[PDB]
């Protein structure tokens, strides 16, 4: 019925539960001492210091129209529509918050609520111009989520009450969780309106879970309290965390002290306006009496009546004065909302020290997008030691202040709150006050399973514990492919997608020097009975041989191809086909004239390596990359043929003639230049040795293809020079001695 | 200000009287097409509803009128007065008219509860029934109107057009709605899309047009606009002489209204509009052809109805008396359905809470004064009449009518005729007018390259080179075997290019090699003639016999060597390439051979060289024929005669003039190395005639045999630079196989010019010196 009308240049509405509701007996039950009435009088005494304010709206006196909500929707639409029809800082209750923007705004008039949180008011395709002057609950999942994160905690167990705000906080709580990469273990909601046992159950639902021993809560204390019964009636194991929705609360930690240990709490950080505080208690609205629902707080505020006039002999000030926290925000709305006011006439009226015309029309968004949400200061009246950076988002929602604190056992004593630490858009902790956490308490019970293995290991694929994957390498020829596995490369270890062959190369060089300058020796002495007492056509197919082994040497070691590795196992036949083969007629001429003789031998080592190279140059497979999925990197393969058999004809050609005709050794005691005739006999048996000695490797060497190559290169030139040299020794003795 | 009718119960009702307008009065002209046509038609449907013994009985059902403007601030401002008497009262409201005007009311209304009802505002915005929930429309939304303007382009067989609508929420949201089922249903693309400010400068709509022209592909164009906004595009077509260059079309916005066509008529010739099914009504189009004017009472506009209708005052004051049926003031108002069904179906629903909430009462009953609206609501959706004219009343849970319109064609001579109708299908029947299409259709040949990827648009790029269609958007490489048909549609064979015997250089050879067997043939037959005449035995007959063979051969080789392909060509082409040249030289390192062992062993001893007998010599130029037959065979083995076809070496850019070849495969490789033994034999000959060079002429054949290898050597040795260096030819299939013929026959000719063709002179013609030399 009242208003508290106030005169002004500008009039601004409001909107506070000065009663409770009536039900279906009277539309309004007994005014509301601390959600009504004393949120009003904060709301006068703010508004009388804004008209008293040198700085602020100096050209403009606020009046108002605030109504009464009767904690019912009827009656905030029923007066809301009012201040339509005059022409807004209300909401306590959220049904009232909500339907009020939805008329408001229909007439461009913005809101701000100064205490519905409410995160449905963040919608602006329903509720555009809008301020919230407190954060919903949903903010508080920020916070929640860094103090898994200051824990190193994060593998977690997580509960709403039946709340919607609790629906809210817990989606709030797991897109912030996500972000911080925090797990959830398990989560549900929790009924008012259940038995003991299904609290229990919500208890027992955590502990059976137990991969991290320790959980976060989203609630109101009437939750909290039997969530809270439970937990120490079953002799809980865990630490957890609450919303401010049970933040401090000593009536819940009441049945339950002992559980109630493991714990901290989020607050909205308290900050009392003492000045009020003092104006409250020195009220004595039976002289000042400007606000009509008095006489009904009075009377019950002390107990008394005004019926007889006997409240009249109590002042209001006899009866002793509280006041909650959130006096701060029914300040800090009119303050915000003068403010804005103030920046519009800023804008609209800038060279004016009286309210212009400007503002004579509803403003909309003017005031909304430009001035109602760019607030930026310290709250007046707040404790001098402290900041809030009033300032709203984009979305109207109010910027805040959070204490974040745990219940400390008191061995001497109760249990107590004790402030950690504080969040505001980030988080601040003193671990020596946490009792489960404080170094000589210990660390914090498992909230941890497994790292981010994403590398040369990789997780595992475990059903159900994802956020608990094992560790596990790959293997040495893939790279990075998923968060658990590795894709092969290409050929080559693990690719994330010659030493000893100057040996070869010097003997193969020498060998082809020493085997030329001892070639011209026997050439110069062609007319030398040295010459002509021998197969010498034979003696340089034998002296020849070392150079084709230094020239075969250098085909040994060519980029692989068949146009090559034939060519290298049949040069495994030829060095001796020649070398060892010369001696032959020598041997037969001393043990179809001799010039026939030696036609008829160079036909034969002709004949039979032929026969060889038939079979050769008629195998399919070839050089490549097979290598092998050990060692992996191995690079250019001579042609594979690994210890093939075939490899034992080469042996045979030279046999053939090595060992299978031993027989002549007796030559060695022919009566011809015996020099000669005993290195035959002697040579012929000893080159024998000689060259299988060096044959082995044709198997030993076939595990490693550089050593291979390198081994058969230098006996190949080896071996040639070192038979050479057993009968040249007493040709060369006559030839360059006598 | 407002029409106040009393009764019982009272219903709200709003309409645009007038227009929207200036800061002034944002209420500039009437209009009555939509305005007080429709409001008479409520007030009758008002004035039934309270003479119907069966509806709402013994309760008069009152009234509270509201003219909208247009600009919807005015309508709420307004609402409220309506809102205080629901917050005299009133029970729910007819609402309706544009978007604007609807959805400003719908949010107001509903927060106390109060159902509100449009015979207007088809935009899907009201369907979010979070935002709407006390609220129906009573015709379909633009969601049906949309699809059913894609099913009409699509029944045009259209696939390109432009679009054009003006501000608020059904002109923005309805050709958005457009323009997402065009896009889903892919069958055309959008030229453009114009909006239209709602106060928009004069000849902005020439540039409109301009702009709405630029896409030349485009014949049509899609409205959702207003009446007005029609007429500033239409008149700047006829500024502009697009007149019939177009097809035009509306949803509902326009149609059956004759103002927009009228002085323009030749304009949006055959243009097509949808209407929201509908039929007149006509007890009021009597009514309303027969009202006085001066008559009509609660009605506050009635004297602006004769004011605006019969163009002067009820000055030229004229007589009241006139019906309006009696002038050009009067027709038939097209929605006129609508607002007398919309107004009965809150009756019926009235009704249906009396008999639910009052069962036991007619008159008034004081439960349904604080009525729960949400009561209302469920009366509102539940009932389901016929309505009137007969068509059956019901709409869905979010308040559209089910779908079903009509669709009308604008037919000069000039009237909208129907054209068919449509639900969720269409049923239309055919006038003659242009079409809205993109890209056109593209020949044979002619790939398809999608205009970006714009599904009714391409360039008929036409195909290239060697490439023949394989899809109307796509061309493929045609094999080596053929050349494009120039259709594109497949491909032709290569033409195959023969080595010719006969043409203008293979015919030297061809004739010379004959020739060349002609003076061999002269010279064995005077040798064999003279076979037991020392002339002939003194130079070795056997050897003579082996050197005359190897110059036919040279010969034969070199005429074969440009005979038509076939495998028979190749294998004895191949083993006679290396005989043609070898056998010859064999035999002259023999004979030569012999000579100068003869000349070297008669310095040291008067024995002849062992071996040197016919016995052996023989053997040994057969020997060297054998070493280079083995060799050949090898040839033959690692890469055997084929006859094939060659297509890649005249793959040119023109494939009219592509040409292949058939050819004998005989590689390079051993195209060379069959001549390369043979050219080894040349040159140990030179090395013999080199080692014979202090040889005396006591020896019969000494000297012209160092003469034939001092030329032979030469025409031999010439082959590889002319070889090689014609290689790249296009010609070298003749050039390379002339410059190999020449040589050869040269070299066999050689022989004979030294060797026999003298000896055969002296040998024939004069018999007195056929002694042995
Ligand atoms: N303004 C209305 C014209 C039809 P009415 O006469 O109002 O029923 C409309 O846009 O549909």
């Amino acid at each position: 019925k009242k208003v508290l009308t106030l005169e002004g240049d500008l009039v601004l509405g409001g909107l506070f539960p000065v009663h409770q509701k009536g039900g279906p007996a009277e539309d309004c039950g007994p005014v509301n001492e601390h959600r009504g009435i004393q949120r009003l009088e904060a709301m006068l005494f703010a508004l009388d210091r804004i008209n008293r304010d040198p700085h602020l709206l100096p050209g403009v006196r606020l009046g108002a129209h605030i109504l009464d909500s009767c904690s019912k929707d009827t009656h905030a639409l029923e007066q809301a529509l009012d201040f339509v029809r005059a022409s807004v800082i209300g909401g306590s209750y959220s049904d009232v918050s909500i339907q009020v923007a939805n008329l408001l705004r229909l007439f461009q008039i913005p809101q701000i609520s100064y205490a519905s949180t409410s995160a449905k008011l963040s919608d602006k395709s329903r509720y555009d111009y809008f301020a919230r002057t407190v954060p919903p609950d949903f903010f508080q999942a920020k916070a929640m989520a860094e103090i898994l994160r200051f824990f190193n905690w994060t593998y977690v167990s997580t509960v709403a009450s039946e709340g919607d705000y609790g629906e809210t906080g817990i989606e709030a709580f797991e897109l912030e969780a996500r972000a911080r990469n925090i797990c959830v273990a398990t989560s549900e909601k929790v009924g008012r309106a259940m038995s003991r046992a299904a609290f229990e159950g919500v208890v027992r639902a955590l502990l059976q879970k137990p991969s991290a021993r320790v959980a976060v809560l989203f609630t109101r204390s009437e939750d909290a309290r039997e969530l809270l019964a439970a937990s120490q009636r079953l002799n809980a194991s865990f630490t957890w965390v609450a919303s401010d929705g049970w933040g401090a609360l000593e009536s819940v930690v009441a049945g339950s002290e002992g559980a109630a240990e493991g714990a901290i709490t989020i607050e909205l950080a308290s900050y009392p306006i003492s000045d009020f505080a003092s104006y409250f208690q020195s009220l004595d609205p039976w002289n000042n009496s400007r606000n009509p629902w008095f006489r009904e707080f009075w009377e019950q505020r002390f107990r008394c009546s005004f019926r007889q006039r006997d409240c009249a002999a109590h002042s209001l000030r006899a009866v002793p004065f509280e006041q909650e926290s959130k006096i701060m925000f029914v300040v800090n709305a009119v303050y915000a909302m003068a403010h804005a006011l103030h920046n519009m006439h800023r804008a609209l009226c800038p060279n004016t020290t009286r309210l212009c015309d400007a503002m004579r029309p509803v403003n909309g968004r003017r005031l909304y997008k430009d001035f109602v949400l760019n607030v930026k200061f310290d709250a007046p009246f707040r404790p001098a030691d402290t900041h809030n950076e009033v300032r709203f988002d984009r979305f109207g929602d109010g910027i805040g202040r959070y204490n974040i604190f745990t219940y400390l056992r008191a061995g001497s004593g109760r249990y107590r709150y004790q402030k950690v630490g504080y969040w505001a858009e980030g988080l601040t902790l003193d671990t020596s006050l946490i009792p489960w956490a404080s170094p000589s308490a210990g660390p914090l019970p498992a909230s941890r399973c497994s790292e981010p293995c994403l590398q040369n290991e990789v997780k595992s694929v475990q059903p159900g514990e994802v956020c608990c994957w094992l560790c596990i390498p790959c293997q040495p020829y893939e790279y990075r492919l998923d968060e658990f596995t590795c894709a092969d490369c290409g050929l080559g270890y693990w690719p994330n997608a010659d030493a000893w062959a100057v040996g070869p190369v010097t003997i193969a060089c020498l060998g082809a020097l020493a085997t030329l300058f001892v070639l011209g020796v026997f050439v110069r002495h062609n007319a030398t009975p040295v010459v002509k007492a021998s197969g010498r056509e034979l003696c340089y197919i034998l002296l020849g041989g070392v150079f084709l082994c230094y020239c075969m040497t250098f085909i040994f070691i060519a980029k692989p191809s068949t146009a090559v590795c034939t060519l290298r196992r049949l040069g495994l036949g030829t060095a001796f086909s020649v070398c060892y083969s010369a001696l032959l007629t020598k041997t037969n001429r001393i043990a179809i004239s001799p010039a026939s003789q030696v036609a008829i031998c160079l036909a034969l080592i002709s004949g039979q390596l032929l026969i060889v190279v038939a079979w050769l140059v008629v195998e399919a497979p070839g050089t490549g990359k097979e290598t092998a999925p050990e060692r992996r990197e191995v690079v250019t393969l001579r042609c594979n043929h690994r210890d093939a058999s075939m490899l034992g004809s080469l042996a045979y050609n030279v046999l053939l003639i090595a060992l299978c005709t031993l027989y002549a050794f007796k030559t060695r005691k022919c009566p011809e230049n015996f020099n000669e005739a005993k290195f035959i006999g002697f040579t012929m048996y000893t080159t024998c040795i000689i060259w299988l000695a060096f044959l082995p490797i044709f198997y030993v060497t076939s595990s490693d293809y550089r050593v291979q190559t390198t081994t058969m290169c230098v006996s190949v030139s080896l071996s040639g020079s070192v038979v050479l040299g057993c009968l040249f020794a007493p040709k060369l003795h006559i030839i360059l001695f006598q | 200000n407002s029409i106040r009718i009393d009764g019982d119960i009272t219903l709200g009702g709003l309409f645009p009287v007038h227009g929207r307008g200036s800061e002034g009065k944002p209420c500039g002209e009437l209009k009555k097409e939509k305005g007080i046509h429709r409001l008479e038609a409520m007030l009758f449907a008002l004035d039934r509803i309270n003479n119907d013994p069966d509806l709402l009985p013994n309760i008069t059902l009152g009234a509270r009128i509201l003219d909208t403007c247009s600009r919807d601030t005015h309508a709420l401002e307004q609402s409220l007065t309506f809102v205080q008497a629901l917050i005299e009262r009133v029970v729910g409201v007819i609402g309706a008219s544009g978007s604007s005007v609807s959805i400003m009311v719908a949010n107001i209304l509903r927060l106390f509860k109060i159902p509100q009802i449009s015979y207007a505002s088809t935009a899907p915005d009201l369907s979010d029934n979070s935002r709407y929930d006390f609220f129906s429309r009573v015709v379909p939304s633009d969601t049906y109107q949309a699809q059913a303007m894609v099913d009409i382009v699509r029944a045009l067989k259209w696939n390109y057009v432009s679009t054009v609508a003006s501000e608020g929420s059904y002109g923005e949201s309805g050709v958005e709605a457009f323009i997402q089922k065009s896009r889903e249903d892919g069958g055309v693309c959008i030229a453009q899309s114009v909006k239209i400010p709602r106060e928009p400068k004069a000849g902005e709509f020439d540039k409109i047009i301009r702009r709405l022209l630029e896409t030349s592909n485009a014949r049509a164009v899609i409205i959702f606009a207003n009446e007005d906004d029609i007429r500033r595009v239409l008149e700047a077509a006829r500024r502009a002489n697009q007149t019939g260059h177009f097809f035009w079309m509306g949803s509902d916005s326009w149609g059956s209204k004759i103002a927009p066509v009228l002085h323009l008529e030749e304009v949006a010739e055959g243009a097509v509009t949808i209407l929201p099914k509908r039929m007149s009504v006509r007890g009021f189009d009597r009514y309303f052809s027969s009202r006085t004017l001066d008559n009509n009472r609660r009605n506050i506009w009635f004297a602006e109805f004769w004011e605006d209708n019969f163009h002067c005052k009820l000055v030229k004051k004229c007589t009241n008396r006139e019906r309006i049926g009696q002038d050009s003031a009067y027709e038939q108002e097209g929605k006129v359905q609508f607002v007398i069904d919309a107004v009965y179906a809150m009756g019926h629903a009235l009704h249906a809470m009396h008999r639910d909430l009052c069962p036991g009462r007619v008159g008034l009953c004081p439960r349904m004064d604080p009525v729960d609206g949400t009561q209302l609501l469920k009366y509102i959706r539940n009932v389901n009449f016929s309505g009137i004219a007969g068509n059956p009343v019901t709409f869905n849970e979010n308040g559209d009518a089910p779908g079903r319109y009509d669709i009308y064609q604008y037919q000069l001579r000039a009237e909208y005729k129907v054209i068919g109708s449509w639900t969720d299908h269409l049923h239309l029947r055919i006038q003659q007018l242009p079409r809205s299409i993109c890209s056109l259709p593209c020949q044979p040949g002619e790939r398809k390259k999608t205009v970006k990827g714009m599904p009714c648009c391409w360039h008929c790029e036409p195909c290239t080179g060697y490439q023949y269609q394989v899809d109307r958007y796509t061309c493929k490489t045609c094999p080596y075997d053929m050349r494009p048909t120039e259709n594109r549609t497949g491909c032709r064979p290569i033409p195959i290019i023969k080595l010719e015997w006969g043409s203008p250089w293979a015919v030297l050879p061809l004739f010379l090699a004959v020739v060349g067997i002609a003076a061999t043939l002269f010279v064995v037959i005077t040798f064999v003639r003279y076979n037991d005449t020392p002339i002939v035995k003194a130079s070795g007959r056997e050897l003579s016999y082996v050197l005359l063979a190897g110059i036919f051969l040279c010969y034969a080789t070199t005429f074969l060597m440009i005979a038509e392909p076939d495998l028979g060509t190749c294998s004895l082409r191949r083993i006679f390439l290396g005989l043609g040249m070898s056998i010859s030289y064999a035999a002259l390192l023999t004979k030569t051979n012999r000579i100068y062992r003869i000349f070297e062993q008669g310095k040291r001893s008067v024995s002849a060289p062992r071996f040197i007998s016919p016995a052996s010599q023989l053997a040994i130029t057969f020997s060297l024929i054998s070493l280079q037959l083995l060799g050949i065979c090898v040839w033959f083995v690692v890469d055997p005669s084929h006859s094939v076809v060659d297509f890649q070496d005249q793959r040119t850019l023109d494939p009219r003039f592509a040409r292949g070849v058939l050819k004998c495969d005989i590689s390079d490789l051993s195209l060379i190395c069959l001549l390369g033994y043979s050219m080894l034999l040349m040159v140990t000959c030179t090395v013999y005639a080199i080692k014979t060079r202090g040889v005396p002429e006591t020896f019969n054949e000494a000297k012209p045999i160092g003469f034939t290898m001092y030329t032979t050597c030469i025409v031999w040795l010439a082959f590889i630079p002319i070889f090689f260096g014609t290689s790249q030819s296009a010609d070298k299939l003749y050039i390379q196989t002339t410059t190999l013929t020449v040589s050869v026959s040269l070299s066999a000719s050689v022989s004979l010019g030294m060797l026999y063709m003298p000896k055969v002179y002296i040998i024939l013609f004069h018999p007195e010196q056929n002694v042995p030399k």
